[PDB]
RNA sequence: UCUCAUGGAGAGUUCGAUCCUGGCUCAGGAUGAACGCUGGCGGCAUGCUUAACACAUGCAAGUCGGACGGGAAGUGGUGUUUCCAGUGGCGGACGGGUGAGUAACGCGUAAGAACCUGCCCUUGGGAGGGGAACAACAGCUGGAAACGGCUGCUAAUACCCCGUAGGCUGAGAAGCAAAAGGAGGAAUCCGCCCGAGGAGGGGCUCGCGUCUGAUUAGCUAGUUGGUGAGGUAAUAGCUUACCAAGGCGAUGAUCAGUAGCUGGUCCGAGAGGAUGAUCAGCCACACUGGGACUGAGACACGGCCCAGACUCCUACGGGAGGCAGCAGUGGGGAAUUUUCCGCAAUGGGCGAAAGCCUGACGGAGCAAUGCCGCGUGGAGGCAGAAGGCCCACGGGUCGUGAACUUCUUUUCCCGGAGAAGAAGCAAUGACGGUAUCCGGGGAAUAAGCAUCGGCUAACUCUGUGCCAGCAGCCGCGGUAAGACAGAGGAUGCAAGCGUUAUCCGGAAUGAUUGGGCGUAAAGCGUCUGUAGGUGGCUUUUUAAGUCCGCCGUCAAAUCCCAGGGCUCAACCCUGGACAG
């Protein structure tokens, strides 16, 4: 407000806080699943969601969502995780890229296939 | 026998030999200067008349100047370093003689 | 360039003075002018200058680990001498 | 010392030089004192600004072979 | 109605509705990007951001026989000519890589005065007379090797002495100091020594500008100044002794934390925000620390010495080494290429030249990493047929779409010719028989990827039933789901299309331009007052701000304007300028 007051450095920005601290400034990271299990969604959304706990290369442990329908992942599997938030499940800030490393592609998905890591059918 | 490292080796050996030459040319100066300073102390403390004692002193001075410049042009020293060595000797020779009494510029 | 005019804060030391120079600058963002004050070790042979003096400050070779500046007689200043009143 | 030489500009396979007065120890495209000539093989484009050239040849700037012979064709060695 | 302006968009979400304050979220740009699916070509670029973590192999700095003594290849022999270790000469201080350290005169800018300077110019004088060594070589000898040891031996542009010197010391008197020859038959050339200049390259000093933290408040004793002696190429607490008690600090000292800096790049209507890859300048570093030596120049990446850590070789006694040079291997990692060709061009080093060496560089190869161009056909095509899908069974729609008929051949294929880049004597081209040009076939060889509830362009049907799943936000999904999954259809982009990460925008959401504080977050409980900020009227002075003119500079490249060149564009080149 007062000029004299601004000249004392009274305007300072709020810095940009990341939504995915565990990645540490990366598009993806690789990790190993410590556990694979289901959680119930915050009400009123009832379902059973497929989440794994993944221990990363950057050392962290997180809880990543697994997309699509059904999966082959089990403990001591090596997967690739990416960012993005599942508004349902408290604390789950990361997905698991399908079709890479140890996660296979979703079976028999015909539409938007690149999002699930599936070949084109001939 | 066939040896290939020209740059390294040859330059290393050259460095030794030249180093010893340089060492000589410097040692000379520290020496003859030192004799001069002994003569200057011995004269500053006691009472002889300079007119007399300045002769051995100036033989030593002429020597040390000779060493200085020989080492400039042989090139172990930089000339501007020389000038200071000489100016030091001159200054001491001027200091003792004011204690004793022959010369004192004032304006 | 232009030499810096100032006033003496400390005369106590020998062959030296400690000057304060005040300048105004247009602060980078907010466009208002500000007084920034800096101190200098000025070399003053003869020790002619006392505390409170208003002195012009000049540049020369290094005299010390600090004093680079020659203390110099006040350059031009408005006479505090009384003038006629027509 | 000061050298009058070519610095290589333009692109891959298509090369175009400036003729520059620069200390001999800077890089081939490095910084310089003065820009003087322009040269190019493929467009057969060549020309020089002679006042500068002479003012540098005078203070002892040495040219490089190619340049030497460019100044030859343009008759700067006669005036010298 | 002259002149300026080429620029500022919103939407959903608290409520039963409304208006507001306020956050979250979205639409746009940009990447040194990564991942998923898909992938025809060309043009110009780009390519270990993490571990300044380790390195197997090979190559990245030499050259001069016109300084010099030798011996080894030949030849018939010192007529010819080659190589070669060694001493000497210059060069290895440039070029190349990296960003760890550094909050500093390190960097940008603008000044200064006490300096240095090989090579290159310009200029003033010179080069007498002697002598002594040391490698090489020889002999003896020690070592697995690496590398040594004795005694002899020898040349020089290599060392030492003396004479002379427009220089150095000094108030002076005086004192003191230099040389080198090699070519050629001679002329002459390249050198050598001492001064005195020039330009360029370095060293210092200072104004200004140069991150976050007060839950970091006092810090500094060679510290701040003075003298005397030393030291440095030069000024200086640079050193040292003595004297004095200063210096810095709430306008943030010290301490902690992060960081190479700048031309620039990205974004913004602008004001300004974020950042510092390629490209160019400067700094700093070279396995981890410390020294110096040589030298015009180093405290020296491919030099020396020492200590340490680590790897290798060893016949066990000892040695060898430093990829953050070009490739390459392991390792870390989401992630970043060939153990390529060439000195032909430009630039360097040495050389009288011939020339030699250059992983600088010039080029190729690999990769849709990015930007730009082009293609995957063009014209006609009953309004009749198969089929998918929808349908109130009337028909609609995929759809002039295909099939089908002709034209064309960029690209593809098979043959031919075939550059500029090379510079003034010819010769000499890695790229490459590539770019381009002429012929012959033939629609022939080439379309995917997201989305379709609102923001947001694009909709129906079958399958599921709070399940399986989606989601950027609101939120969808319990029997007919425009929000899930499939189908058909549409829409958007297009050799790319999406998802994630990062930054600015929108955000007027840290507000100078551009907000607020009665009740929404927000006026100290109230005064007194120090620094600090602002402060009535009139005349004069001055000219620090302020304004106007002129000059210097703010490197080139980039951005902006005007032309020109690659068929166009990207990209390159010339010229010029507003800002500030
Ligand atoms: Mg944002
Ligand atoms: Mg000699
Ligand atoms: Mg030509
Ligand atoms: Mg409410
Ligand atoms: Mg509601
Ligand atoms: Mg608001
Ligand atoms: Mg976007
Ligand atoms: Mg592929
Ligand atoms: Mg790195
Ligand atoms: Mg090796
Ligand atoms: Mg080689
Ligand atoms: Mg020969
Ligand atoms: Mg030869
Ligand atoms: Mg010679
Ligand atoms: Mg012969
Ligand atoms: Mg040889
Ligand atoms: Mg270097
Ligand atoms: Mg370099
Ligand atoms: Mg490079
Ligand atoms: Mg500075
Ligand atoms: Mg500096
Ligand atoms: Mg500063
Ligand atoms: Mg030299
Ligand atoms: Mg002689
Ligand atoms: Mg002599
Ligand atoms: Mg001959
Ligand atoms: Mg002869
Ligand atoms: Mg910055
Ligand atoms: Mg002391
Ligand atoms: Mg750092
Ligand atoms: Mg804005
Ligand atoms: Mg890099
Ligand atoms: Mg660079
Ligand atoms: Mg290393
Ligand atoms: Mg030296
Ligand atoms: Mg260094
Ligand atoms: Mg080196
Ligand atoms: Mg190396
Ligand atoms: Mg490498
Ligand atoms: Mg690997
Ligand atoms: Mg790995
Ligand atoms: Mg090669
Ligand atoms: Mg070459
Ligand atoms: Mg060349
Ligand atoms: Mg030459
Ligand atoms: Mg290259
Ligand atoms: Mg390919
Ligand atoms: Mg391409
Ligand atoms: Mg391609
Ligand atoms: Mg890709
Ligand atoms: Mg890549
Ligand atoms: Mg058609
Ligand atoms: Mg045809
Ligand atoms: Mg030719
Ligand atoms: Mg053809
Ligand atoms: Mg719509
Ligand atoms: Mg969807
Ligand atoms: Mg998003
Ligand atoms: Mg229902
Ligand atoms: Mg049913
Ligand atoms: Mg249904
Ligand atoms: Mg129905
Ligand atoms: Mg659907
Ligand atoms: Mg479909
Ligand atoms: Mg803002
Ligand atoms: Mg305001
Ligand atoms: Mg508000
Ligand atoms: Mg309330
Ligand atoms: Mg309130
Ligand atoms: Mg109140
Ligand atoms: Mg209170
Ligand atoms: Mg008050
Ligand atoms: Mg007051
Ligand atoms: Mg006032
Ligand atoms: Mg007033
Ligand atoms: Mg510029
Ligand atoms: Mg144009
Ligand atoms: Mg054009
Ligand atoms: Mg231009
Ligand atoms: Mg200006």
């Amino acid at each position: 407000p007062t000029i004299k007051q601004l000249i004392r450095n009274t305007r300072q920005p709020i810095r940009n806080v990341t939504k995915s601290p565990a990645l540490r400034g990366c598009p993806q990271r690789r990790g190993t699943c410590t556990r694979v299990y289901t959680i119930t969604p915050k009400k009123p959304n009832s379902a059973l969601r497929k989440v794994a706990r993944v221990r990363l290369t950057s050392g962290f442990e997180i809880t990543a969502y697994i997309p699509g329908i059904g999966h082959n992942l089990q403990e001591h599997s090596v997967v690739l995780v990416r960012g993005g938030r599942v508004k349902d499940l408290p604390g789950v800030r990361y997905h698991i890229v399908r079709g890479t490393l140890d996660a296979v592609g979703v079976k028999d998905r015909q539409q938007g296939r690149s999002k699930y890591g599936v070949k084109k059918p001939k | 026998t066939l040896k290939k490292a020209d740059s390294a080796a040859k330059r290393t050996r050259q460095a030794e030999t030249r180093r010893l030459r340089n060492k000589a040319r410097k040692s000379e100066v520290k020496t003859r200067m030192r004799k001069v300073f002994e003569a200057l102390d011995a004269l500053k403390k006691k009472s002889g008349a300079s007119t007399e004692e300045l002769v051995p002193i100036d033989n030593l001075i002429a020597e040390a100047y000779s060493a200085i410049d020989k080492a400039v042009v042989k090139g172990t020293l930089h000339r501007n370093t020389a000038a200071r060595r000489k100016s030091r000797l001159a200054r001491n020779k001027k200091v003792v003689e004011i204690h004793h009494g022959w010369y004192t510029p004032s304006l | 360039m232009r030499s810096m005019q100032g006033k003496v804060i400390c005369a106590t030391n020998d062959k030296t003075v400690n000057v304060e120079v005040v300048r105004l600058a247009p602060h980078p963002k907010y466009k208002r002018r500000v007084r920034k004050k800096k101190k200098y070790q000025a070399h003053d042979p003869d020790n002619q200058f006392k505390v409170g003096d208003w002195v012009q400050l000049d540049k020369c070779r290094p005299i010390s680990k600090t004093k680079t500046f020659l203390a110099v007689a006040p350059e031009g200043r408005q006479s505090s001498a009384t003038r006629p009143k027509p | 010392m000061v050298k009058l030489r070519l610095k290589r500009c333009g692109r891959k396979q298509r090369a175009v030089y400036r003729i520059v007065a620069i200390d001999v120890r800077s890089r081939r495209e490095g910084r310089d004192l003065q820009k003087v000539g322009f040269y190019d093989p493929i467009k057969s484009q060549t020309y020089l600004n002679v006042p500068a050239i002479l003012d540098f040849l005078e203070k002892g700037a040495q040219p490089t072979e190619t340049v030497y012979d460019i100044l030859k064709r343009a008759e700067v060695f006669k005036e010298f």
